[PDB]
């Protein structure tokens, strides 16, 4: 798992941007 | 384990791509569509994993609450037995008496069992999890990060070979 | 949780190249602030 508590600032970047781009891949179906 | 041997022969069929458009100068958009193709049947792949994954978690899973049903199952029986002795008491009746306490040490034998049938479902649950997305996804992420860092060298390449 | 494990397996952070505590994160996320 390796929790959100000990990353870096891009990591959660990186984060953001794969929740966001799962969203948009769910949505791009429309 | 025949995953990555159906995915190397689609990256020998990328290879192939690669091989094609570098020596006859072949359109970028076979490149793009070689790449489409391998990261759709990654995507596909994955599916088919997470399909039967999913699969023997629902059976893993089903059991497992069947069991913890029987439990409850068991532990309702042991009350009524027990409400059955407590009321049997204030008869005298202690014939019965002997027979409903190895019925209640019956069920408890039962139980234990249970409790071991959970804990190796369980175990065989972290194992099913473990060994599989170890192996399967982390395999064709890799290959598949390799494989779109290929096309992105030679498509570098070919940005070189053109503005000169 | 369907593509959350799927989620944990994509992260490509092994290339750490970091090179302290996290009461230090404490006070640089008050500086972000």
């Amino acid at each position: 798992w390796i929790p959100m508590s000990e990353l870096s600032l891009q990591q959660q970047f990186l984060l953001v941007t794969r929740v966001v781009s799962r969203v948009f891949n769910a949505l791009r179906k429309t | 384990s025949d995953y990555t041997r159906r995915l190397l022969e689609t990256v020998s069929v990328l290879l192939k791509t690669i091989e094609i458009v570098r020596k006859e100068n072949g359109e970028v958009a076979e490149v793009g569509a070689a790449l489409d193709a391998v990261k759709v049947e990654k995507e596909k792949l994955q599916k088919e994993i997470m399909s039967g994954l999913y699969r023997d978690m629902r059976r893993l899973r089903k059991e497992r609450d069947l069991l913890m049903k029987r439990a409850d199952k068991i532990v309702d029986e042991a009350l009524s037995l027990k409400k059955q002795s407590e009321k049997l008491l204030r008869k005298g009746a202690r014939e019965k008496m002997e027979k409903l306490e190895e019925s209640v040490d019956i069920m408890e034998s039962e139980y234990n069992k249970i409790w071991e049938r959970i804990d190796e479902i369980d175990d065989i649950i972290l194992k099913k999890e473990t060994t599989t997305l170890s192996f399967g996804v982390r395999e064709l992420i890799f290959i598949e990060r390799e494989c779109v860092e290929l096309v992105k060298s030679f498509n570098r390449e070919l940005n070189q070979k053109s503005f000169e | 949780l369907i593509s959350e494990i799927s989620s944990k397996s994509l992260h490509n952070l092994l290339l750490s190249e970091e090179m302290r505590s996290p009461n230090v994160r404490e006070v640089l996320y008050s500086i972000l602030f």
